[PDB]
């Protein structure tokens, strides 16, 4: 019960001794991996001589949320798997590390980030949630030179990194010193706006040149049936914003005197995937004599990274985990007005692979908590409404080019979670990226001015 | 009947070679020609820290230079021939006695 950071990758100023095991590759198979396409083998190289803001400035240039990133990326998944050192017996470089700490000392610093002189100054042009998407299209657009709001619908900033990532995972002030550094820019952000009945493209386009929608994807997964928290129930969604709330200082002004959430007994988390098993490891944090992670899957195929499943497992969390198909929930039981248990089912995979369930076989387990950690969805039909006339795909999400990032109106572009294509910070960052270049473009022939084609 | 201008040469390289371009030229030429990092790193510094070149390895994947798509020299249009079977090339190392670099104005 409380919050230090967890992560193994966090480095001291001892993050010199791996700098120097870096090989600083030439083509670096490691940046081609990262999604922002970061110089590491520069960056690590800097911190090799000693020269943290260099590295920093390395870092920031690619990714706006430099920071955020080091501390969270699923590198193995990423820049670090195709890390070359990996052959040897030292293994990859935790080039998320170095990137922490060449960040962090920047942070410490206090250095402000300036613009570039100048460009088609900027027409109004909004964003939509002020998560990692938004924050970076809004940053690079600002480098561009143009005014821009971001327009939030929670008190708070930074989106999941702030609202769900745990503390011991992503300190808050990182998020904060971000968002500072965006600011410095002259980027606005309002907090209580939100894409609904409030605002919509249409009232938008009532003078807006481009809008950018950043929302995510706010709601959570359904079999729970009305469920309340007082008997038990909890979807992430509800769960980690309540311990983040509790545990980050900057978050909210208000305290949260009721305090962190109690949680007490047994604790059945569902889910595979990184919110699964945050909430596992943030549940203990709340006081949990048990946590047991349910996979309808197959232990094989988890879905975080390996890292990630380590924390929960040093933790001592347990798995129950077997078959690729579903230890599927069937039914949660409360009594005494408070769940005493989840009824499942076993499920097994056949030669098709697809899942079965079989509903012969029944668990009954006991547990006082039940958190689901399915996943995230969009489902907010006035949200859906704020939208049109824009495109959704049968995923029912909004509509994107790949490339541009833009829907199928021109005036507008997506990227982030709500895009469902990707589920990570620096996808979201990348995304935001992209779309940038983009929106640049649009506007700029708004002005009548060309762009390139090489976009810089 | 020869001027050999070698030692009147190096005396002036010994009273020190000397440089003229402050790093924010440098970058700009080397730009104008591709220079990069690689270049820099990979290429130039053992040269001068080693008296010798870079050896490396595995084939040569990127495209040819007519096919590619970023700046590439006149140099790298230009290969280097070799002989195969009408003739043996030499040991530069165990036979440099034999070679010779002598120019003439
Ligand atoms: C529990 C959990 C753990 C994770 N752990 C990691 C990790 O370790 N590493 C990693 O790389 N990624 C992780 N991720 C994924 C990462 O957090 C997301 O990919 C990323 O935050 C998505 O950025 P975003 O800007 O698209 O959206 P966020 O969803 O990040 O941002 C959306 C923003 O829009 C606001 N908003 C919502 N609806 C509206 C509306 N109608 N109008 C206006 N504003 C609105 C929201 O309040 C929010 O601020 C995790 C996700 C979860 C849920
Ligand atoms: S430059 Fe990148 S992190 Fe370093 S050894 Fe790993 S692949 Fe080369
Ligand atoms: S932003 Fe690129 S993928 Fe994340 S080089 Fe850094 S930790 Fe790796």
């Amino acid at each position: 019960q409380d919050f230090a950071e967890i992560y193994a990758r966090f480095s001291d100023e001892r993050a010199n001794e791996q700098a120097n095991r870096c090989s600083q590759c030439g083509v670096p198979f490691c940046q081609v991996h990262c999604p922002v396409s970061n110089n590491i083998p520069d960056w690590l190289k800097l911190t090799s001589e000693g020269r943290l803001e260099e590295a920093y400035e390395v870092s920031q240039a690619t990714n706006n949320f430099p920071e955020i990133c080091g501390r969270i990326c699923p590198q193995d998944r990423l820049c670090e798997g195709n890390c070359v050192i990996e052959q040897s017996t030292h293994g990859a470089v935790t080039i998320g590390s170095v990137e922490k700490y060449i960040n962090d000392t920047a942070w410490d610093q206090g250095w402000v980030k300036p613009r570039t002189p100048s460009r088609e100054l900027g027409l109004s042009v909004g964003v939509i949630g002020a998560g990692p998407a938004g924050l970076a299209a809004a940053e690079e657009l600002r480098a561009k030179g143009y005014e821009v709001h971001v327009y939030d619908r929670y008190d708070r900033m930074g989106g999941l990194l702030v609202y769900g990532i745990p503390g011991f995972k992503l300190e808050k002030s990182v998020v904060e010193r971000r968002v500072k550094l965006l600011a410095d820019a002259g980027v606005i952000y309002h907090p209580n706006f939100e894409v609904g009945r409030d605002a919509s493209l249409p009232e938008l386009r009532r003078k807006h040149v481009a809008v950018l929608v950043a929302t995510g994807v706010y709601k959570a997964r359904d079999i729970k049936a009305p469920g309340s928290g007082l008997g038990n129930i909890v979807a992430a969604l509800d769960y980690l914003t309540t311990s983040n709330k509790v545990s980050l200082g900057d978050t909210v002004e208000a305290y949260e005197n009721g305090s962190l959430n109690a949680a007490g007994k047994h604790v059945v988390v569902l889910g595979g995937g990184d919110t699964a098993m945050d909430c596992v490891r943030t549940a203990i944090r709340q006081g949990a004599t048990s946590v047991k992670c349910l996979y309808r899957r197959d232990r094989k195929n988890m879905p975080g990274s390996q890292r990630e499943v380590a924390h929960a497992e040093e933790e001592g969390v347990e798995f129950i985990w077997q078959a690729a198909p579903e230890g599927f929930t069937g039914d949660t039981v409360v009594t005494g007005v408070r769940a005493v248990r989840i009824h499942l089912g076993v499920a097994d995979a056949t030669g098709r692979q697809t899942p079965q369930v079989i509903e012969g076989s029944e668990f009954t387990v006991q547990a006082d908590l039940v958190i689901k950690a399915l996943g995230f969805e969009p489902e907010d039909l006035p949200n859906a409404f704020d939208e049109p006339e824009l495109k959704v795909t049968r995923w029912g999400t909004l509509l994107v080019d790949h490339r541009t990032k833009m829907t199928n109106m021109d005036g507008v572009f997506a990227a982030g979670d709500i895009v469902r294509g990707a589920s990570l910070v620096v996808w979201a960052i990348r995304d935001g990226r992209d779309a940038a270049e983009g929106i640049h473009a649009y506007a700029k022939a708004k002005a009548e001015a060309p762009v390139a084609v090489a976009a810089e | 009947n020869t001027t050999h201008l070698d030692e009147l040469v190096k005396t002036a390289s010994l009273k020190g070679e000397p440089s003229d371009m402050d790093k924010a030229e440098l970058r700009r030429r080397q730009q104008a020609f591709g220079l990069t990092m690689e270049d820099m790193e990979l290429i130039l510094h053992p040269m001068v820290e080693d008296g010798k070149e870079a050896i490396g390895s595995m084939g040569d994947d990127s495209p040819i230079a007519v096919l590619s798509d970023k700046y590439r020299g006149l140099h790298h249009f230009f290969r280097q021939n070799f002989s195969q079977v009408t003739n043996p090339p030499i040991d530069s190392l165990r036979e440099r006695r034999v070679m010779s670099l002598k120019t003439r104005l």
